[PDB]
RNA sequence: UGGUAUGUUC
RNA sequence: AUACUUACCUUAAGAUAUCAGAGGAGAGUCCUACUGAUCAAACAUGCGCUUCCAAUAGUAGAAGGACGUUAAGCAUUUAUCAUUGAACUAUAAUUGUUCAUUGAAGUCAUUGAUGCAAACUCCUUGGUCACACACACAUACGGCGCGGAAGGCGUG
């Protein structure tokens, strides 16, 4: 707001049983996935259920000492498990793209024109002609020259030094989803 | 000091000129504004900031008067802790030299939106 | 514990203070005992114990008294005391190491007048001072 | 470990019913102790048996709404 | 004054050689520990009476 | 200050008074007090002659977070492995269904 | 303190010549316990020899 | 409206001043937009030292600066 | 929104500056990071005090409201924020 | 109610409505019946006056003035008539209605 | 909304995280720097001249002063006042940039050489040193400069390098002088040099 | 229900303005700012019967030779304690606020 | 718990208690009605003179610039 | 329906 | 410069001077190249209006300073506390006197700080302008030259 007093007004108006379907279980828990895309490009808009903090500072002094709730729990471990399979799917479908591109019908016509010419004398010639077939499948591949990241299925670069990565990798959708792969694997391995 | 401040003018018209401000201590910069703002926040040119000592004040109550003059150069006052500025000196140029000038700034300014103009062609 | 405690316990550094009080115009050891001392302290700060504060003032003091030739040390220290909050205890340095010279050593004063730019909010006292330099 | 907001420290303190320690303005004020009912967006503190001690005998004052213009400093005693 | 931080060049950093630094006085004020108003300000019940 | 003693071989060696101390006194030198045995059985023959992944580099990652530093040298040490990996991937294929090809024609 | 040296001279010469080097000389706006901080540093420069 | 850049001073320590002399040094645990300060194990230094619980929070308002203790 | 001061507050990050207090304490240092609000974060930060002395800090942070003035370095004195007709090339919709 | 979220350009009749039926109820009565209230101020500058106009920030104007403070060194009390006065609510500690 | 005056480009609704950014990268810094050099030129350039004030003078002036003598008037051609101003233009900033480094190369084999004159070991402004380092995020950055870095640590002690003149040292330049005022040096030394 | 609307209507009239450090401001009133901020010409200003900081405030305004003639000032509204109308003027006429006569037409 | 506007709603009709910045005004009466800027309204107050009294004042309207806490007896 | 900044190839 | 990846973000609203009357649109609201009045801005324009604009028939002087000198000028005022030892005035956390061990910070400044007072030198500004080196005035002063700088009032 406009005013910094309008702010303080509604951050107590959002602090101040409770299993009850209003409540985000996921932010119940911690670390919504609906939370943690909020104002960035790969966002999913906003969450249908309220977030609150005073929940969430009982249901800390509950799994602090008192107990735990096992539907809330599996009710995020559901929501990793759908949202995993999605980044999942749109990884592969990121890889399907770098396949096709390294597949394209003129790269593949110019390769098999390379390789249709590259047949002690004939064995140094057939060398020669091999390097330079890789010479150009290497010219044709630092046309884009971008890799795939394991993780949070973005794009990455090979010859990029250390410091870009590093500025890469501090971003709300790799740190978010960072940590939904480590309360993914967490889950799987308290259930297995 | 006969330099005759304007009758109506206000801080859009008061602008170039050597004004003499005084704060809720007293402490009394003198220098040319050139910015203000809603909570009147004067940026001061060639500014100095004048004082009297508590020994000079007994002599102040009810002559010469020697005041603490320091020198702040460009500095940038907030408008908490003014309380009232007047104008003490006139600038160098004149209000046609002034008008002169603003119609070179504006030619100016039209001559470089001609330049992006034909440099985004 | 803090790294005081960690540093009375330490065995290197009980054999390089042996070393150092062993042969103490051996340079080269009080050299080697200041650097340990400083690696000891990786962060240096206000907010350190000032029980190893007052060791590495000792120490300091020490070599200055030891060896009262060192033309950088004297720099070292009074910025290692304008780092650590005051000026006057630097200003003190300051003063002892242009009477190690007697007066006389163009490197305290040039680091001297580089410190007092910034420190001596008085502009008269500045001219004495550059004054002084200049007819000494 | 990790970041605690005003509000929520001011909550927690509330939560925990500790033993408190207002300060207020200088040598006119007066440090008063007691304990934290409820608080609101302009700090305006509501505390409980409170015993007003001055700067260096105290009585009691009962239930104090304090406005927030002048408070200074709060401690757990 | 001789390294610094500064993202710009050395030419830049000539240019940008700052004032001196300010030659400091005594205050005139009184300090904050004692900036107030007055106090003992008696009620206005005498206003009402007399 | 506790845990210390002040001393100098200057005034120990001429064998005179006030040769140590625990107080900070300008020109002596700073030893630990369990170690002034040792301190004096040094000096022994002296008195008697007397008498008679390639990730993280600490270089580039110095103006970034000091927060989360840990878990991005092993996200960029991942990302290395898994370019290595892909690379030598790439390398076994393409000795692979080339040399396929070349014994096919 | 700046040290002054004088040398070889008979009775009135002595009165003589200090008269002429204090009637010259100005002094003024001297420290208060400046003479227990010679004290020290005397004792320091020669316990140092 | 702007968030104040107190991030550099996550896991340091502090020194509030306040109003003249009340020279609060702590740990700063969190902040808001009106620079309000938690301070974990705060310590109040006068010119003799007093302790300050284990917890504190202080209005912005009589917090004029803060001086960085530790190194960042 | 903003106004021209808070943007010359703003213009000069990374400079010698010199504040003095409401207190009276004058500091001088570079400057960090300036803000919209004037929260400003001074580093090799040298300190008087009004009692009078001088002192040394590394890492200062002022809040706005107990600043008295600001001294920006007089190569400012010749800034865009000061021309009054500068024209706008084509704002984005 | 959050203030912000109220609506638009209906907010001055709830000012009004908290005029009439709020802590204004003091300054409401002074300005419809002419009865004189004293206005004890930041300065220890007592008034006595009648009310001619109500505001938001307390600006309050003030018809036949009769301001009365006290010196003290020894003990004087120095008054002053004013015939037109416009007080702002920044000085004002309280303000006492007489029956 | 945003715009700034210095690299001419407007932004979206006010963000800091997105204004910090702005300052930081490469086209607004060599824009900004460029602005500040050009006006710093200007003001320097800028010939403020006095506005004239002509009297009639003094009779007795007029018969001492059109008596005495008249003096020659000494100018030159376009070309030659461009290139000898061009020459005075480059002498003034390439005194303005330069500075004496005598004390640097000259304490060089010192032993606290490593604690002051390193510029990185440095006490009170080495922490401004080693927070921006200009992390260099091109790889192109990083790959140009194939040299060595030399940079010496604080823990170098006075057991290295024992004897300053086994260890090759440099022999120091001498005192440079006015090329204008070059052909007025002594021709003859006083001692035979060799080599 | 801003009274400085009521003020607005009040230009070219010759008032005194008492501040808060205790200054009073004989002078003719040219404009007022919505926050109050007034300027003023053909002023004298005295400080009664004291005040250290006040009398140095008087005196270090250019224009002394303790009433202090000045030709123009500009008065920030947090320094404003009150303002004296003179009373010649009628209050009736120029509080007849016809924003608040707009706003209750509006209803 | 609790939050100051339902227990400033609840303190109307009471014989509350006023202490103001300075040290020496303090004003107990009955509270009347209170806005969302907490201003003050007071019926049959009493002035209290760093403790001792001096009269009764009656209606009374007390700014919340100078109040410092509100009391319940 | 977009903007700012940065890294590769032509 | 094109092509692509990544990091952050994707917007508080309403309106453009006021009053009175007439007409139109399905008590309330909107419009009129509709009419009268006030106010604001811009451009011109005039008021025997208000203030200022530096010798040259000399080697000066007006305004603002020196963060300039004499000048370390003349007259005053301060330059840390506590425990103990050998004496001690003594209501104090031995305060006071002479000497010292130790303990925490410990502005530089005493050629310092405040007040007083004169002389010299140097910086920025101007109409350094047109005629003449001249006998006017109680209705106190022929303001009846070409301008410039600041302002007031009046008209289109």
């Amino acid at each position: 707001m406009s005013t910094p007093a309008a702010e303080q007004r509604k951050l107590v108006e959002q602090l101040m049983g409770l299993h009850d379907p209003k409540i985000c279980k996921s932010y119940l828990v911690g670390e919504c996935p609906y939370d943690l895309f909020q104002g960035t490009k790969q966002s999913l808009g906003k969450c249908p259920q309220m977030h609150l903090t005073k929940h969430k500072i009982q249901y800390e002094r509950e799994v602090k000492q008192g107990k735990t709730f096992p539907e809330f729990e599996r009710e995020y471990l559901a929501i990793l498990s759908r949202f995993v399979n999605e980044c999942n799917g749109q990884i592969s479908v990121a890889l399907q793209n770098l396949k096709h591109t390294a597949e394209e019908r003129m790269k593949i016509q110019q390769v098999t024109e390379e390789l249709d010419v590259l047949d002690l004398i004939s064995k140094r010639k057939e060398v020669a002609k091999r390097v330079r077939n890789i010479t150009e499948n290497v010219g044709q591949s630092a046309q884009q020259k971008l890799q795939v990241c394991e993780v949070c299925g973005a794009y990455l670069s090979r010859l990029d030094t250390d410091r870009r990565l590093a500025d890469h990798f501090l971003g709300k959708i790799h740190l978010g989803y960072v940590k939904m792969r480590e309360d993914y694997d967490r889950l799987m391995k308290n259930n297995r | 000091s006969k330099i005759q401040v304007a009758h109506s003018s206000r801080l859009a018209n008061l602008i170039d000129y050597k004004l003499r401000v005084l704060t809720q201590d007293g402490r009394v910069y003198i220098g040319q504004l050139m910015a203000f703002d809603k909570h009147m926040n004067l940026v001061l040119n060639e500014c100095i900031e004048e004082r009297v000592p508590k020994t000079q004040l007994d002599k102040l109550r009810p002559l010469n008067i020697k005041v603490e003059k320091r020198v702040l150069g460009l500095t940038i006052l907030r408008g908490e802790q003014i309380l009232s500025t007047v104008v003490e000196d006139k600038p160098l140029l004149s209000k046609k030299e002034r008008l002169v000038r603003d119609k070179k700034e504006k030619k100016q300014a039209q001559k470089q939106t001609k330049l992006r103009k034909e440099k985004e062609k | 514990m803090d790294k005081y405690t960690a540093l009375i316990h330490d065995e290197n550094f009980s054999t390089l203070t042996l070393n150092v009080s062993r042969y103490p115009k051996s340079l080269a050891y009080w050299e080697k005992l200041l650097n340990y001392i400083v690696k000891a302290s990786a962060p240096i700060c206000k907010s350190t114990e000032p029980q190893l504060l007052k060791l590495i003032r000792c120490t300091y003091s020490s070599m200055l008294n030891e060896f009262p030739y060192l033309e950088n040390y004297y720099i070292d220290f009074a910025l290692l005391e304008y780092k650590l909050g005051n000026v006057s205890m630097s200003h003190k340095i300051f003063q002892r190491g242009l009477q190690a010279f007697n007066q006389r050593s163009l490197l305290l004063w040039t680091s001297y007048l580089k410190f007092c730019n910034n420190v001596i909010s008085h502009q008269k006292q500045l001219f004495k001072k550059y004054e002084t330099a200049e007819e000494y | 470990k990790a970041m605690v907001p005003p509000i929520n420290c001011i909550f927690n303190f509330l939560q925990q019913q500790t033993p408190v320690t207002i300060w207020l303005f200088e040598q006119i004020g007066i440090r008063i102790k007691g304990k934290i009912v409820g608080f609101d967006e302009f700090m305006n503190v509501v505390i409980d048996e409170a015993v007003e001690i001055p700067v260096n005998k105290g009585t009691p004052l009962g239930k104090i709404l304090l406005k927030g213009d002048n408070i200074t400093l709060i401690t757990s005693a | 004054m001789n390294y610094n931080l500064s993202k710009y060049p050395d030419d830049v950093s000539r240019l940008f050689k700052p004032r001196p630094p300010l030659s400091y006085k005594r205050p005139t004020d009184y300090p904050y520990a004692k900036r107030q108003t007055n106090p003992n300000i008696t009620g206005v019940a005498n206003l009402l009476s007399t | 200050m506790r845990d210390i003693v002040f001393v100098s071989p200057q005034l120990y060696l001429s064998s005179q008074e006030g040769w140590k101390s625990d107080s900070a006194k300008s020109g002596f030198i700073p030893i630990l007090k369990n170690d002034l045995q040792r301190f004096q059985d040094s000096l022994k023959h002296i008195v008697d002659a007397r008498n008679s992944s390639t990730q993280y580099k600490v270089d580039t990652n110095t103006l970034s977070d000091l927060p989360s530093d840990a878990l991005d040298q092993l996200c960029k040490d991942i990302i290395e492995f898994r370019t290595k990996v892909v690379s030598i991937e790439k390398e076994k294929k393409m000795k692979s269904t080339y040399e396929e090809s070349r014994r096919q024609r | 303190f700046q040290q002054f040296q004088v040398k070889a001279c008979h009775v009135s010469k002595f009165m003589n010549e200090l008269s002429n080097f204090f009637s010259q000389v100005e002094f003024g706006k001297c420290e208060a316990n400046v003479i227990n901080y010679f004290k020290r540093e005397y004792n320091r420069t020669y316990s140092q020899i | 409206v702007s968030t104040p850049e107190l991030k550099k001073y996550m896991d340091k320590k502090i020194l509030l001043n306040i109003n003249g002399s009340r020279k609060v040094a702590g740990i700063l645990r969190g902040y808001d937009i009106f620079l309000n300060v938690v301070l974990d194990d705060a310590m109040e230094i006068n010119g003799n030292n007093h302790q300050l619980g284990l917890q504190t929070v202080i209005r912005g308002n009589s917090i004029i600066s803060l001086e960085a203790l530790d190194a960042i | 929104m903003n106004g021209i001061p808070v943007k010359l507050l703003n213009e000069a990050q990374g400079h010698i500056v010199s504040l003095e207090l409401t207190t009276g304490a004058t500091y001088r240092g570079k400057l960090v990071e300036s803000e919209d609000s004037m929260n400003v974060q001074l580093r090799d930060v040298i300190a008087t005090e009004p009692q009078g002395a001088v002192t040394h800090m590394d890492q200062i942070f002022v809040r706005g409201s107990q600043i008295k003035f600001i001294v920006v370095p007089d190569l400012l004195k010749n800034a865009p924020l000061f021309k009054k007709n500068s024209s706008r090339p084509m704002p984005p919709i | 109610r959050p203030k912000h979220e109220l609506s638009r350009a209906e907010l001055e009749e709830l000012e009004e409505f908290e005029f009439k039926h709020g802590p204004m109820s003091l300054i409401n009565d002074a300005m419809v019946t002419r009865t004189p209230v004293i206005i004890s101020l930041r300065n220890n500058h007592k008034i006595i006056a009648r009310v001619k106009a109500f505001d938001r920030h307390c600006n309050m104007v003030l018809e036949n003035v009769k301001e009365l403070w006290t010196e003290k060194k020894n003990v004087i009390n120095r008054e002053r008539f004013i015939s037109k006065l416009f007080l702002r609510g920044d000085s004002v500690i309280v303000v006492l209605k007489t029956p | 909304r945003y715009y700034c005056e210095y690299c001419h480009s407007y932004l979206t609704h006010d963000t800091l995280s997105v204004r910090k950014s702005h300052l930081v990268g490469k086209n607004h810094l060599r824009i900004t720097a460029d602005y500040y050099r050009n006006k710093a030129r200007d003001i320097i350039n800028k010939h403020n001249h006095k506005r004239r004030h002509i009297g009639k003078r003094g009779r007795k002036e007029r018969e001492n002063s059109s008596q005495n003598e008249t003096l020659k008037v000494t100018c030159l051609s376009n070309k030659e006042k461009r290139h000898i101003m061009h020459v005075k233009k480059m002498n003034q900033k390439e005194l303005a940039q330069t500075s004496i480094d005598t004390l640097k190369l000259l304490y060089d084999g010192s032993p606290g050489y490593s604690k002051v004159f390193v510029d990185a070991n440095r006490f009170d402004i080495g922490d401004l040193v080693k927070a921006s380092k200009l992390p260099q995020r091109a790889n192109e950055k990083s790959a140009h400069h194939s040299f060595k870095q030399t940079s010496r640590s604080r823990d170098e002690t006075c057991e290295s390098n024992p004897f300053p003149r086994l260890n090759n040292p440099k022999k120091l330049e001498p005192p440079k002088i006015l090329s204008q005022w070059s052909n007025t040096i002594p021709k003859t030394s006083i001692f035979y040099s060799v080599d | 229900m801003k009274l400085v609307n009521f003020l607005k209507k009040l230009r070219n009239e010759q008032v005194t303005i008492e501040l808060k450090n205790g200054t009073t401001v004989w002078g003719t009133l040219q404009s007022v700012s919505p926050q109050m901020n007034a300027i003023l010409t053909d002023v004298k200003l005295t400080l009664p019967q004291s005040n250290g900081i006040a009398m140095a405030s008087l005196y270090l305004t250019g224009g002394q030779q303790n009433i202090a003639s000045l030709q123009y000032i500009n008065i920030r509204g947090n320094t404003i304690r009150q303002i004296i109308l003179p009373d010649s003027l009628n209050l009736d006429s120029l509080l007849v606020d016809q924003k608040q006569l707009n706003s209750l037409r509006r209803s | 718990p609790v939050n100051p506007k339902p227990f400033l709603k609840g303190l109307v009709n009471h014989r509350v208690g006023v202490k103001l910045k300075f040290n020496s005004t303090e004003y107990r009466g009955t509270l009347v009605s209170t806005d969302n800027y907490f201003n003050l309204q007071l019926n049959e107050a009493e002035e209290f003179v760093a403790g001792v009294s001096h009269g009764t004042l009656g209606e009374i309207f007390i700014r919340c610039n100078n109040v410092l806490y509100i009391r319940e007896l």
